[PDB]
């Protein structure tokens, strides 16, 4: 997008061109001048000088004309009762009405993921406390869930730290060049990248338990932590280096061009696979029920299993995974963004409640711990 | 002196720890089968195809230890509690004097209802199918409910077999299935199969059930089944 | 004649078990109290031991 | 022939019952009215030994109160140092299943037995530096349930073919045999003077054997189900038994009957292991409901409870000096209570 | 695409266009006569 | 001392009727599942029928299903077996057997090898 500095550069170039035109030239016409918007030709005393809107201003109606009448004394007409220069610019400004609506939409969207990532921060700090504390909840299965919950936590804090520089940019030019902005945006698009890789990790782990009878605990434990954390950091590093090579201007908040795909495409290719992994191991679950030495009961159990496996593997993502960027205001964009921000926010709380709180063994441990606590406080 | 002993024991501890971290990997990967069966049935034939006997083999690069209970006492109520950590208990009854099938039903019922054997799945072989074919001409005297029984339509028969013999087969199967279904409670499952006196695919059947058990075990952890 | 031999062995075993010395319960049960009294102080479970002597603390 | 012997046996049993009732002047719960309560014994878990892969079935404290031997079902036999929690020896067994293990009073030998019907005696000397089979004993036809060292050269064994045996380790032959039971014999306990011992079987009877003579003297039938646990009172003139009936019973060798019965209405679970303390005032009983109850052995009241285990408590051992109590369960952990 | 990344880029584009729009509108509003 | 004393029996004709009794002395009768087992001459032990602690769940052998009536009396701790429509092929030695464990569902009492928890037996001949 065009920055404010580029506008001032165009104005400076226009000043240079007008100055060159003044150098070339220099019953009496109106002396030419530059009025910090236009360079005026030789005016006709008493006649309106109509000059078309300039073609180097993005926001101007190119078909309009700006009017200014030079008077019979060789000066520009003043506003009656004022010392300001009378001019007509109504033709150029026809595309600007109200900017409030877009701000209202962004302020509406800005709240629901903040609420979701507050609730999913608290309920996934309690979850990690419960999992870490209890000795008997230590397992290979229950390590990857802890890495998931800490990735949800790092996502939440990378949203809260991200909001600092958006508030600084909005409410409060030197601070755009300063590196502090880039660190925030980097960790924003790092922890978000690693989160979808860790739900792909759990997709692979649950797909590997069923279809591979034997495995090395140490091998998969070491070979999933690397796939989770390390592999996105290479993509991030490459994006950072290429962005600091070609553009290297302002913050890394603004999009540059094709370079935005450098981290977009390796994330999209973690949502198709994860969806295929979803449909595969709800194919065998129909079989496993059917093979139970033999209905509505099987249908209800399959429905339940689906509804407790759809937040985990993020099935909703596949609905809106491939969307080409659209207009800022419109039907499809608002439908998409309102749907996505709600489910992306409450996904944390859902994977908190369904798995950590409602697990049978976890409830049994809570019951046993409570019984021991009551016995301890018995005088 | 006080330091030398407190370094020697650290090195002894670490060596034993490394040995247990090499043996744990073997222990957790190898599957265990208990071949518990009646004396009448051809248990020795199944083994072929001191107190306790041991078989060690592998199928599809998966290790299987199968343990044959040999010269023990008939009172099973004490030593069977040592067998609550096996991967599967294979139970073989010969579909053949007393009512040995009734004793088999009682034994299966007691194993199934046992408190400490509720987290173990049982694989079931009905042996002597050829003898069942041979008994169609020479049974129903001990079972008054055989007359009031119809062939389940959802089980396909095999060509050449006499439908009366397949009716007997499915009746014998359903006798175990009723007890398995009623008192199961869904924690553990039972797997009935057929086998001849001479057959070679039975081992494959055991493989095709043992993997299933392990898969269902993981599905118990995720609260899916 | 094996079962009647076993029966005779059981009868003779009961005869051996009958013809023994039997001490009064009220007398014999006081020796246990005397024993528990005499060996009260030496017990490390009845009385908790300070951490300087107890090697597990 | 059978009538004149069975009716005579019934008469003799009635004579024994009448002799017991004749000597039953007063119960133990009557003459112990003016006894101070033991209070609430709140023991604290000090150590946690974590080396075993499968469930731990049996253990036995040594006479030095320093080392303990633990036997699991994974085929490993591990010797633990109670203080530093260092594994001292790990021995791989030829068979997988173990039901008994014993540590010699001198500390030279460790014996192990299981379903394999082969009792392996291991010499801990090892001047080469590696464990080796000293000698294996194969003279049983059932399963080896319990074994205990009298001394270096003699070992008593209990089998599941209704018979007990006494071995000679040097020769490898049976010195004598004990044929009095009519069921599976679960466990036994040796008196401090190693002169007499009692054996509990799955016929609800306990036999008192003479080691040197080779005959049994007394039969105690006070239980309703199979007797699993048995432990001598520290003076050697009494012992407590734990059956599947969920009640503990205290027997006397001179009163020739029970002294007291231990029971609680909220406990319907089986008894797997009992052991007295050093003084004998406390009796520790491991039940099937995932905790160990501390019974007052003269008042029949619960002092406290050891609810540290998450699975069935299988074995319980008390040191000779009463300094610690170690419990082993099927969660593959050894809890050392202070 | 990822909704949060799309939101971030669109928001940044909007703010940077808003600054230019506000500056240009202010300049024209002062110079323009109703 | 756990002791069981079976009572009743005698020589009967086919088509008659006969009852049995089982005196349970020395144990808590109300918490044990019990059953009837028989030994046919020249044949191994076979299960006849059983009865739970409460008496709700009742099961019989297939051959004698609907022909015999088991009844448990917890008031006088006595087990009663009524036998109607008698057959010349049902002659055997009867064993009033007790299950070893309390508050359970499983039993192991088909042991011919001197199983200690059965009575001495009674004779029924037709
Ligand atoms: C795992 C950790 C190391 C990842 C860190 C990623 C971010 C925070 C790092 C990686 C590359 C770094 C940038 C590399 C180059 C520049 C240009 C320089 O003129 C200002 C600092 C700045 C902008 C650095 C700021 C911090 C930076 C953006
Ligand atoms: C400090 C700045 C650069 C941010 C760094 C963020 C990342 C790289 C850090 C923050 C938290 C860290 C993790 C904290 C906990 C664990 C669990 C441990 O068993 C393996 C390492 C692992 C997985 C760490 C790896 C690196 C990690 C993911
Ligand atoms: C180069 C910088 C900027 C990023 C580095 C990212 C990668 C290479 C780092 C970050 C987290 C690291 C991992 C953290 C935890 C473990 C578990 C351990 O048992 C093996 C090493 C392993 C697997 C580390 C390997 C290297 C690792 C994956
Ligand atoms: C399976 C996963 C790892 C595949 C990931 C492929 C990624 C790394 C590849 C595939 C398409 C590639 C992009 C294709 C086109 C361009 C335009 C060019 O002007 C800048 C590089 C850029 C933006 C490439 C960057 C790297 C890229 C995004
Ligand atoms: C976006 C979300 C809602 C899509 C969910 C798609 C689900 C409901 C569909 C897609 C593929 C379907 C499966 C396709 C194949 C089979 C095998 C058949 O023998 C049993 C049904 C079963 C297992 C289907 C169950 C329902 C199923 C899993
Ligand atoms: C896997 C199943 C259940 C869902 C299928 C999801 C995909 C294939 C569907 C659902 C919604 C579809 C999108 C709907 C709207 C648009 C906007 C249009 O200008 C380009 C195509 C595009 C982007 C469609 C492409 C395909 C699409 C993304
Ligand atoms: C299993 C792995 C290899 C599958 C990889 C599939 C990748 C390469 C494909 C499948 C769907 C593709 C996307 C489909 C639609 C669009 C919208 C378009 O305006 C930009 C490209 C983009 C975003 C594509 C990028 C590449 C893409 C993500
Ligand atoms: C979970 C990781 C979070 C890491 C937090 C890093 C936050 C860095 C913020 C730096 C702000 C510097 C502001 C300087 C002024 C400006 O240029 O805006
Ligand atoms: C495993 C993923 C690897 C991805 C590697 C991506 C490498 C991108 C390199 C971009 C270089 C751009 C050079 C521009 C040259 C120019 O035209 O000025
Ligand atoms: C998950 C919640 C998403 C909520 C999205 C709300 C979108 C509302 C769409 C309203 C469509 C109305 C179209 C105009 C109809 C008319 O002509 O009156």
């Amino acid at each position: 997008v065009m920055t404010k500095e580029e506008q001032i550069f165009l104005l400076h170039r226009a000043q240079a061109q007008c100055e060159k035109r003044l150098k070339e030239v220099l019953g009496r016409p109106c002396l030419p001048e530059w009025d910090h918007i236009l360079c005026w030709p030789l005016g006709a005393p008493g006649e309106v000088v109509a000059v078309p809107c300039p073609d180097y201003i993005y926001d101007f109606n190119h078909k309009g004309h700006a009017y200014r009448r030079c008077d019979r004394n060789g000066s520009w007409e003043l506003v009656p009762g004022h010392n300001r220069t009378w001019a007509n610019y109504s033709e150029c400004v026809k595309f600007l009405t109200n900017e409030t609506r877009e701000r209202e939409v962004f302020d509406r969207l800005a709240m629901i993921y903040t609420v979701g990532y507050s609730v999913s921060l608290a309920s996934l700090t309690v979850a990690v406390l419960i999992l870490a504390y209890f000795r008997r909840l230590h397992c290979t299965r229950n390590y990857i869930h802890m890495h998931l919950f800490l990735s949800f936590m790092l996502r939440a804090v990378s949203i809260f730290v991200k909001d600092a520089v958006l508030y600084s940019g909005a409410t409060l030019t030197a601070a755009a060049g300063y590196a502090g902005c880039r660190v925030a945006v980097t960790f924003f698009l790092y922890f978000l990248a690693t989160n979808y890789y860790w739900i792909l990790v759990e997709g692979l782990y649950l797909h590997s338990l069923i279809f591979m009878a034997f495995f090395s605990e140490k091998k998969y434990l070491w070979g999933f932590t690397v796939f989770g954390w390390g592999l996105p950091a290479v993509f991030v590093a490459v994006w950072v280096s290429v962005r600091a090579t070609l553009a290297n201007t302002g913050c890394w908040d603004l999009s540059s061009g094709n370079k935005k795909w450098i981290i977009q495409v390796p994330i999209l290719a973690s949502i198709v696979l994860n969806f295929i992994l979803f449909i595969n191991i709800v194919r065998v679950l129909a079989t496993k029920l059917r093979e139970t030495n033999a209905t509505r009961q099987q249908y209800r159990k399959l429905l339940k299993s689906t509804l407790v496996l759809m937040p985990l593997f993020g099935v909703h993502y596949i609905v809106f995974m491939a969307t080409p960027y659209t207009e800022v205001s419109g039907t499809l964009w608002q439908v998409q963004m309102h749907y996505e921000m709600l489910f992306n926010s409450f996904q944390g709380f859902f994977v908190a409640i369904i798995y950590c709180f409602c697990n049978g063994e976890v409830q049994a441990e809570i019951k046993k711990s409570w019984s021991r606590w009551t016995l301890a406080l018995d005088f | 002196d006080q330091r030398n002993e407190e370094k020697a024991q650290r090195e002894a501890n670490k060596k034993i720890e490394k040995q247990l971290q090499k043996d744990k990997q073997v222990y957790r990967a190898t599957h265990r089968l208990l071949l518990l069966g009646a004396g009448e049935s051809g248990k020795s034939t199944i083994v072929k195809q001191t107190g306790i006997f041991e078989t060690k083999f592998q199928v599809d690069k998966v290790n299987f230890h199968m343990f044959d209970v040999g010269g023990q006492r008939d009172e099973r109520r004490k030593w069977i509690q040592c067998f609550n950590d096996v991967t599967a208990i294979i139970f073989v009854v010969a579909s053949s004097q007393t009512n040995r099938l009734q004793e088999a039903l009682n034994l299966f019922k007691s194993i199934w209802n046992n408190r400490w054997l509720r987290t173990i799945s049982v694989i079931l072989f009905l042996n002597k199918q050829d003898l069942l074919a041979e008994k169609v001409l020479a049974i129903e005297d001990y079972f008054p409910e055989f007359a009031r029984y119809t062939t389940p339509e959802d089980a396909t028969p095999e060509p050449g077999e006499d439908p009366r013999v397949t009716r007997a087969k499915y009746f014998i199967r359903d006798e175990f299935l009723r007890i398995s279904t009623a008192s199961g409670d869904g924690r553990h499952y039972c797997y009935p199969h057929f086998t001849c006196a001479v057959d070679t695919e039975n081992i494959r059947r055991v493989f095709n059930d043992c993997r299933d058990i392990i898969q269902r075990m993981h599905l118990r952890q995720y609260e899916l089944l | 004649t094996a079962s009647i031999a076993q029966a005779r062995k059981l009868v003779e075993q009961l005869k051996m078990e009958a013809n023994i010395d039997r001490i009064k319960v009220s007398k014999a049960a006081a020796d246990l109290m005397a024993y528990c009294e005499a060996h009260a102080k030496e017990d490390p479970l009845l009385t908790p031991v300070p951490a300087s002597e107890n090697p597990f603390r | 022939e059978l009538d004149q012997l069975r009716q005579e046996a019934e008469q003799l049993k009635n004579q024994i019952r009448d002799a017991r009732k004749a000597c039953a002047d007063a119960t133990l719960s009557q003459i112990t009215n003016n006894i101070d309560p033991v209070g609430r014994i709140q023991m604290r878990t000090r150590r946690t030994l974590r080396g075993h892969l499968a469930k731990i079935y049996a253990m036995h404290w040594g006479t030095d109160s320093r080392l303990l031997v633990s036997a699991s079902q994974d085929g490993k036999l591990i010797i633990w140092d109670s203080y530093t929690t260092n594994k001292v020896h790990a021995i791989p067994l030829r068979s997988s299943w173990v039901m008994t293990c014993a540590y010699a009073p001198s500390g030279n030998y460790v014996a192990c037995g299981g379903l394999d019907n082969i009792c392996s005696i291991y010499n801990l000397k090892t001047r080469e530096g590696n464990v080796r089979v000293s000698r294996e004993l194969a003279g049983h036809t059932g399963y080896l349930s319990c074994c205990r060292f009298l001394d270096d050269n003699q070992i008593v064994t209990s089998s599941g073919d209704t018979t007990c045996a006494l071995w000679d380790i040097e020769t490898g032959q049976q010195t004598t045999t004990f044929t009095g039971h009519t069921g599976d014999v679960m466990s036994l306990s040796l008196a401090p003077d190693t002169r007499l011992f009692v054996s509990g079987a799955c016929d609800a009877s306990a036999k008192l054997w003479d080691v040197r003579e080779g005959m049994c003297r007394q039969t105690f039938t006070g239980h309703e189900s199979d007797i699993n646990a048995i432990c001598f009172f520290p003076n050697g003139n009494a012992f407590a038994t734990g059956s599947d009936d969920a009640t503990c019973r205290l027997f006397d060798l001179r009163a020739d009957q029970e002294l007291m019965t231990y029971s609680h209405d909220n406990i319907i679970c089986g008894i797997t292991s009992v052991s007295f303390s050093k003084s004998g005032r406390l009796l520790l009983a491991g039940y099937d409901d995932f905790n160990c109850n501390v019974w007052d052995a003269l008042k029949a009241d619960r002092a406290g409870v050891l609810a540290g285990h998450d699975n069935r408590v299988s074995c319980l051992g008390v040191t000779d000096d009463g300094m610690a109590v170690a419990t082993g369960s099927w969660d593959s952990f050894l809890k050392i209570w202070n | 695409a990822v909704a949060e990344i799309q939101l971030m880029h669109q928001r940044a584009k909007w703010i940077q266009d808003a600054r230019r729009r506000a500056f240009l509108h202010k300049l024209i509003a002062e110079i323009h006569t109703a | 001392q756990v002791q069981l004393q079976e009572s009743g029996g005698g020589l009967v004709q086919p088509g008659g009727s006969l009852r049995l009794s089982c005196a349970a002395s020395g144990f808590t009768f109300s918490n044990y599942k019990m059953n009837w087992v028989r030994q046919a001459p020249g044949k191994g032990l076979e299960w006849v029928s059983d009865i739970s602690q409460s008496g709700a769940s009742i099961s019989y052998t297939g051959s004698v299903k609907g022909r015999f009536t088991i009844s448990r009396d917890n008031a006088k701790n006595t087990l009663y077996l009524q036998m109607n429509s008698l057959k010349p092929e049902d002659t055997a030695v009867y064993y009033c057997a007790r299950c070893p464990a309390p508050f359970t569902r499983d039993c192991f009492d088909v042991t011919s090898t001197t199983y200690a928890y059965r009575g001495q037996g009674t004779q029924v001949t037709v």
